[PDB]
């Protein structure tokens, strides 16, 4: 939909609203369907929020929360999830907290004193969903809230988590609708980031959501490098190596391994190489898992985790800059929620996928069905001329989305994308026409029209467009005329002989005679054959005097980050994003009427984060033009 | 000139699915079609589908809608996806390649392979 009924700022709420918006989280604009869904929160609506990752869902809710009289109950279904959100809160000064259940009694009941009171300054309540089934206790408060008009909406986060379709169901999620029919009244407002459309529908059937606002959104991740890469068995490990430390020496990743054994396997090899790698799985003792989580989030002793696709959705973190699937995955959509997960934080990440047929028998070795999807995947892995962001978002019928994604954004360029970035799409409508008019007048095979077309001495007719391609190579002339049979411009038949022997003749097809009219033009690329793709120029930009100080900046704010973060008790990112330390760093100024100017920047945060920030900032004064 | 050699096939239980593969070799050579025949145990070849260089395809009635066929140009590679397997389909599968006209119109064909589909357990 169009939601410009939800896009004014003539609401009462707005005022207040852009307040918060601007001074507390330190935002300017807002993104796609966010002012939309926003607006239609604090305004008692349902909603329904759809969103990829690193869309900008938390804004959706959080934002509205704070600007609601009473407090908004988060679920969530995990703790992990749960504490960095809250972490995120309390660094922007905004009240919040959770009931996990591995808070003491004795804190558990001081949240429960703070909420009673009636007077409450938290805004936000995070919960688990197991929590609200078993405890007992919660309720009896929240119908106190509920009494006194001061339950805001209930934010069902992970939304997808209720559906038996998603790639994660749990069943705690079924019992969400419990909580509903004791507080009818409360509105209710409900994420996920799954592209799935047959996983969407089911969200809100089964966590019954009547007819709410659907805030839809493209699925495409504008941030993610999507790379298939073949797979020499035996040296998985090594390139893995080769990669990461030509790419992403100083950065944390992720690799997906089929088994507990090849993720341990996978850890060690590398390893013995000098890369800092641990296994990730439910082999590990609570003890060891802990410790990796520990490792790999806050950046210590730890860059990549070698984990199972199943253990590695339990943890995350939003600067993920790489993530490789070192086998084949189950299905597209399997893989592209997986891969999905890379570079949250809005920073450029890479998606590397190593393919060999050999894998499939692996793999191989309803469940019809999951055989089918196992083949699209592979469909996928063997296509390497279409744009890889249309074949993944072709998968679950997305519609809208332009193939010139990979051309204007050449950072974020897909590698199949890569290979025609130097090619140029040209009108050939003039030639097209001379085409059809040539096959309209006279048998031909469609080689007999490529070689006369091309200018050959075997050619048979020298007369109409002959030589008309005399610029173009045998490959780009035969890509032409397949280009017109599959765009119906030209048409196919078989002629039989003396001894059922077919031969295949071009015809005009049935979108020949609007070419004519001059209703439709054509647009063509010519390429490179494969066995003849010129080496490109490898020597690349070289670096100016102040591009070289923003990296030296950016470093040392990123510590300070590090350090800060031990010290506050919270994760290093949870202080300052990525996005937020890049462009302090691309000011390299000093002057905060220009740092609060920046995404993330905010007065309370520049305020106790400010002068180890300030501090580094002011070595690079006499550069700051 | 052009050598066709056939992979895939073999027995398999009614309902199953097999991939047949015809890769195409030779110092040079041109394509007008690729098709796949087959011959049931008294019966003469016959043309089931045909697929041209352009990637126009062409099926009979007894495979339509379960049986694929499809050509790869960067490997020279054709394939016959066989889905919903029965007894009746039980024959001798050939590969088939049809030159265009810089060559005689040449036709060649591969060996043969058994595609046998069992009703009973394996
Ligand atoms: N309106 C906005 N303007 C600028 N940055 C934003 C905005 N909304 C969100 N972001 C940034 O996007 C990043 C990820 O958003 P997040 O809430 O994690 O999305 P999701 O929850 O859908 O993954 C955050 O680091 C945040 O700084
Ligand atoms: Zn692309």
């Amino acid at each position: 939909l169009k939601h410009e009924r939800f896009q004014s700022l003539s609401f009462p709420h707005t005022k207040e609203m852009m307040k918060i918006f601007h001074k507390k989280f330190g935002l300017h604009n807002f993104r796609t369907n966010q002012l939309e869904a926003i607006n239609a929160a604090l305004l008692g609506e349902d909603c329904f929020i759809l969103m990829p990752t690193g869309g900008g869902k938390s804004l959706c809710y959080q934002l509205p929360a704070c600007v609601s009289p009473g407090v908004t109950v988060v679920i969530s279904p995990l703790r992990s999830l749960i504490v960095d959100q809250v972490q995120k809160l309390t660094s922007l000064d905004i009240p919040a907290t959770y009931l996990t259940g591995d808070k003491t009694d004795s804190e558990a009941t001081n949240i429960y004193l703070q909420l009673s009171k009636k007077d409450p300054i938290i805004k936000l309540l995070y919960v688990t969903p197991e929590k609200i089934c078993a405890s007992n206790r919660l309720i009896s408060t929240l119908e106190n809230l509920y009494e006194r008009k001061l339950l805001a909406r209930f934010v069902i986060d992970e939304a997808h988590c209720v559906s038996q379709w998603g790639h994660d169901f749990r069943q705690d999620y079924k019992r969400m609708n419990m909580l509903r029919q004791k507080f009818p009244s409360v509105p209710v407002m409900a994420l996920t980031a799954t592209a799935n459309p047959r996983v969407q529908k089911d969200i809100l059937t089964q966590l019954k959501i009547l007819r709410p606002q659907v805030f839809s959104m493209s699925f495409n991740r504008h941030n993610l490098k999507y790379y298939v890469l073949p797979k020499k068995p035996k040296k998985v490990a090594f390139d893995c190596l080769e990669w990461i430390r030509k790419h992403h020496p100083y950065d944390s990743g992720i690799i997906y391994c089929l088994s507990r054994r090849e993720c341990d396997t996978m850890a060690d090899t590398l390893q013995r190489d000098g890369l800092a790698a641990l296994a990730y799985h439910a082999g590990l003792s609570d003890s060891a898992r802990d410790e990796v989580q520990q490792k790999w989030i806050n950046q210590d002793g730890c860059q990549v985790i070698c984990a199972t696709i199943a253990f590695g959705m339990g943890i995350d973190k939003p600067d993920v800059r790489f993530v490789i699937h070192a086998s084949l995955p189950k299905s597209v959509e399997g893989y592209y929620q997986e891969s999905g997960r890379a570079g949250r934080d809005g920073e450029i990440s890479h998606c590397l996928l190593f393919y060999t047929y050999h894998d499939v028998t692996r793999l191989k070795r309803t469940r019809e069905t999951h055989f089918n999807n196992l083949y699209s995947m592979v469909h996928y892995c063997e296509n390497i001329t279409e744009c890889r962001r249309i074949q993944l978002l072709a998968y679950f019928g997305e519609n809208g989305f332009n193939p010139d994604f990979c051309k204007k954004h050449p950072d974020v360029s897909c590698d199949n994308c890569c290979k025609t970035k130097d090619y140029k799409t040209r009108d050939v409508t003039d030639d097209v026409k001379s085409i059809v008019r040539f096959v309209q007048e006279h048998r031909f095979t469609m080689n007999m029209l490529v070689d006369i077309f091309l200018g050959s001495k075997s050619a048979k007719i020298q007369s109409g467009i002959f030589g008309k391609g005399s610029a173009y190579s045998r490959h780009n002339a035969e890509r032409l005329f397949k280009k017109l049979i599959l765009d119906k411009i030209l048409d196919e038949d078989l002629y039989i002989n003396a001894n059922d022997q077919a031969i295949a003749y071009v015809m005009l097809g049935n979108k020949a005679q609007t070419v004519l009219n001059g209703n439709l033009k054509v647009d063509f690329m010519e390429t490179e054959n494969s066995s003849s793709v010129k080496k490109q120029k490898a020597l690349v930009a070289k670096v100016s005097q102040r591009e070289e100080m923003v990296k030296k900046c950016l470093g040392e704010l990123t510590e300070v980050c590090k350090s800060l973060g031990k010290v506050f008790g919270v994760h290093y990112f949870n202080i300052f994003n990525t996005v937020t330390l890049k462009k302090l760093a691309e000011s390299l100024s000093s002057d905060p009427e220009v740092l609060l100017q920046i995404d993330g920047v905010t007065e309370d945060k520049l305020e106790k984060y400010g002068a180890e920030v300030i501090s580094v900032l002011q070595k690079y004064s006499e550069w700051t033009s | 000139q052009v050598q066709l050699q056939e992979s895939g096939g073999g027995l398999v239980q009614a309902g199953g699915s097999l991939r047949l593969s015809c890769a195409a070799s030779g110092i040079w050579f041109s394509i007008n079609n690729m098709a796949w025949y087959r011959q049931t145990p008294g019966k003469q070849r016959e043309r089931i589908a045909i697929i041209t260089s352009a990637g126009t395809t062409n099926y009979v009635d007894s495979v339509k809608g379960r049986f694929t066929i499809s050509r790869d140009d960067a490997k020279n590679t054709m394939y016959l996806q066989m889905n919903s397997l029965i007894p009746e389909d039980t024959a001798v599968y050939y590969c088939n390649l049809v030159a265009d006209y810089d060559m005689g119109f040449q036709s060649f064909w591969g060996r043969g392979t058994q595609v046998t589909v069992s009703s009973h357990h394996h």
